[PDB]
């Protein structure tokens, strides 16, 4: 880029591009960690610095040899400032989306906005010409995507902001990376375990903002929906694979599922989930083995994050 | 005093540094597997057991009454033989959260060599340890009367001084022993004017009146202190009486194994001296009445697989073994990534 930039100043004798270091100054006006704001909770368990960017993602693990082993690299950004850069970015869309809803541009919040959860491995990263099979280095990102915001006038409630491609490449601002297995347990919550921290100590709080001249407050909630199967599996605290439990809204078997066809609820939660957890730690009716499994129905690992599941069309037909 | 190398059931992958070794009559479970409880094995622990060199690792229940419980990668147990039993407490989720609840293991029936467990946990009441891991727990007795002494390990920052970006970051725990009887659940915190920080994965030995304490490391100058401890307890009808010495002789190590070979007579494996270099001399010890005195053996060899490598763990099976591993070689580019040694001490 500065090789095409000084030979167009060169040969035009105008400056039509701009050199480097003013790309650096348009590029920091861009990351996490610019623009002041402030919370009306003041956010327990979260240093209100507000200009850090990129931090290490293991939170200050203890890497020391006289502890457990982990050799993974993981790069993440704090939770609340890339929430805020990224509201920041989507300024002027939301600005001229509140215009085109015939309103003012003068409006005072709450916005509440809807947020896309989601995480997933990429698998294999490695590239290797020879030296045989080198590594297989396996990573997983986590990220996030404002899918809606809303606002109401009194009573009335208007969606403001939609987005139109939900699933797309280009909307799937990432938090977290890691050099790590998907079903490589522990060292994936070590990691996770702040953002969700992070995440819940967020859940109830009022962020303030200057976006347009004038100050804006905010609330949040999030659906944690954009898991994978394998995933949601792993992670709520259910078996694997080869339960007789496959569902994971029912708590239909497979024996039942071939019997009753669609006279079914949704009966699964993550409190009632922790409830169950709590009941097979303390067996508090000195049942058996068989009779505990068919009593959790399948709960087995401690829950550590709430998921919302859902589908998509293509597992639908394809199972048709 | 001899090394031998072991061959490897199918089911590495539940190995972790950080486990659990039990022995009952000299039959031998495994504890702490890696992850969580799968269809295969609902509870976790494992008919630890070899022959010809050659380990598999073969499921084992619990009874009707039985408590279950996670797997706990860095707890501390001790032996209770007051019937025959071990006591565990403390370590560290799979999901590194920190419980603080004490389980009681206990042999339920044994038939037809099949084995079954009567799992139980104890809380306690008044002055409650913070949980943590790393520490050391040891049963010792006195006019009959038994109680079991406890020091701590390290843990996290508290509820107050902990933030996003340090969320992983620990901390040694106050330097104080608790006293805990099992007959209620009483627990007493006590603070001792001779000891100065927290210490981790430090060694423990206890006969019967005074326990001792050798080695470990320290986080709040990030140095492994050279001092041995020698903990007298007393308990009278009275108020129980707690005393400590200074002793010289301790020998800088951290994250070593203790084994008893004879009787009245514990040997030490090589742990950590220093953070960048492994520690490999191995040492003995001896006790008598009330005398305590180190010893170092004739230095056992190892493979060059060892002596090229950087890092290892291991705990003991109880009967004179030692069995340990080490992470393989992922240079060659094929390896399981794990290696194993029995280390008979006899
Ligand atoms: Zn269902």
């Amino acid at each position: 880029y500065h090789k095409m930039y000084r030979t167009v100043k060169a040969i035009t004798g105008r400056q039509i591009f701009q050199p480097l270091h003013a790309l650096r100054n348009a590029e920091k006006v861009l990351l996490p960690g610019y623009h002041p704001f402030e919370w009306q909770p003041p956010l327990k368990n979260v240093s209100s610095r507000t200009d850090v960017g990129i931090i290490d993602g293991l939170s200050g693990l203890a890497s020391s040899v006289d502890e457990y082993p982990v050799d993974t690299i993981a790069k993440r950004f704090r939770y609340d400032s890339a929430l805020v850069s990224a509201l920041m970015d989507m300024e002027e869309d939301i600005l001229e989306g509140m215009r085109s809803q015939d309103l003012d541009d003068y409006l005072n919040g709450p916005f509440t906005v809807v947020v896309k959860e989601s995480c997933d491995g990429m698998g294999d990263v490695s590239e290797k010409h020879g030296s045989g099979p080198a590594v297989p280095e396996k990573a997983v990102r986590f990220s996030f995507t404002v899918m809606r915001i809303t606002i109401e006038h009194g009573s009335q409630n208007v969606k403001v902001f939609e987005e139109p491609k939900p699933n797309s490449e280009l909307c799937c601002k990432p938090l977290c990376l890691m050099l790590a297995d998907e079903s490589d347990h522990e060292t994936l919550t070590a990691i996770l375990s702040p953002l969700i921290a992070e995440r819940e100590a967020m859940k109830s709080s009022e962020l303030t903002l200057e976006m347009g001249g004038i100050p804006r407050t905010f609330k949040f909630i999030f659906r944690g929906t954009g898991y994978d199967e394998k995933l949601v599996r792993e992670v709520e605290g259910l078996e694997a694979s080869g339960s007789v439990y496959i569902c994971t809204l029912c708590d239909t078997t497979r024996l039942e599922a071939s019997q009753n066809l669609v006279f079914h609820s949704i009966t699964r939660s993550h409190a009632e989930n922790l409830q169950r957890y709590e009941v097979w730690r303390s067996n508090p009716y000195h049942e058996s083995v068989e009779e505990l499994r068919d009593r959790v129905k399948g709960v087995s690992a401690k829950p550590f994050i709430e998921t919302v599941p859902s589908i998509d069309a293509l597992h639908c037909d394809i199972g048709n | 005093m001899s090394l031998q190398m072991v061959t490897v059931g199918h089911n590495i992958a539940l190995i972790q540094p950080g486990f659990s070794l039990m022995n009952f009559d000299g039959q031998v479970f495994f504890f702490g597997q890696k992850g969580w409880p799968k269809r295969s094995c609902p509870t976790g622990v494992f008919h630890f057991d070899i022959k010809q060199n050659h380990l598999k690792l073969k499921p084992a229940i619990f009874s009707k009454d039985s408590c279950y419980l996670p797997p706990l990668r860095y707890p501390a147990t001790c032996s209770y033989k007051g019937k025959h039993q071990y006591i565990i407490h403390g370590g560290k989720t799979p999901n590194n959260e920190l419980s603080d609840k004490i389980y009681i293991m206990s042999v339920a029936c044994k038939n037809n060599k099949k084995v079954t467990f009567r799992c139980t946990e104890k809380d306690l009441v008044g002055d409650v340890p913070e949980p943590r891991y790393g520490h050391s727990i040891d049963v010792v007795y006195s006019r009959g009367k038994s109680m079991g002494v406890l020091f701590g390990g390290r843990s996290y920052m508290p509820s107050t001084q902990r933030t996003t970006e340090k969320w992983n970051s620990v901390a040694d725990c106050l330097p104080h022993v608790f006293l805990i009887d099992f007959e209620f659940g009483c627990a007493t915190s006590y603070i001792l004017p001779e000891l100065q920080d927290g210490l981790s994965f430090h060694v423990s030995i206890a006969r019967n009146d005074t326990v001792y304490i050798l080695g470990g490391h320290s986080l709040a100058s990030n140095i492994r202190p050279a001092n041995l401890y020698r903990i007298r307890v007393d308990l009278p009808l009275g108020t129980p009486a707690v005393n400590c010495t200074v002793l010289p002789g301790g020998i800088s190590v951290s994250s070593a194994i203790l084994t008893q070979t004879n009787n009245d007579e514990f040997v030490i494996v090589g742990g950590y001296q220093l953070e960048n270099q492994k520690r490999m001399v191995c040492s003995l010890v001896s006790l008598g009445d009330n005398t305590i005195e180190i010893s170092e053996m004739e230095t056992p060899d190892w493979t060059s697989d060892i002596k090229h490598s950087k890092i290892w763990f291991g705990s003991n099976m109880g009967n004179g073994t030692i069995f340990l591993g080490i992470p393989g070689d992922n240079k060659q580019a094929m390896s399981e990534a794990f290696y194993f040694y029995t280390l008979r001490c006899s």
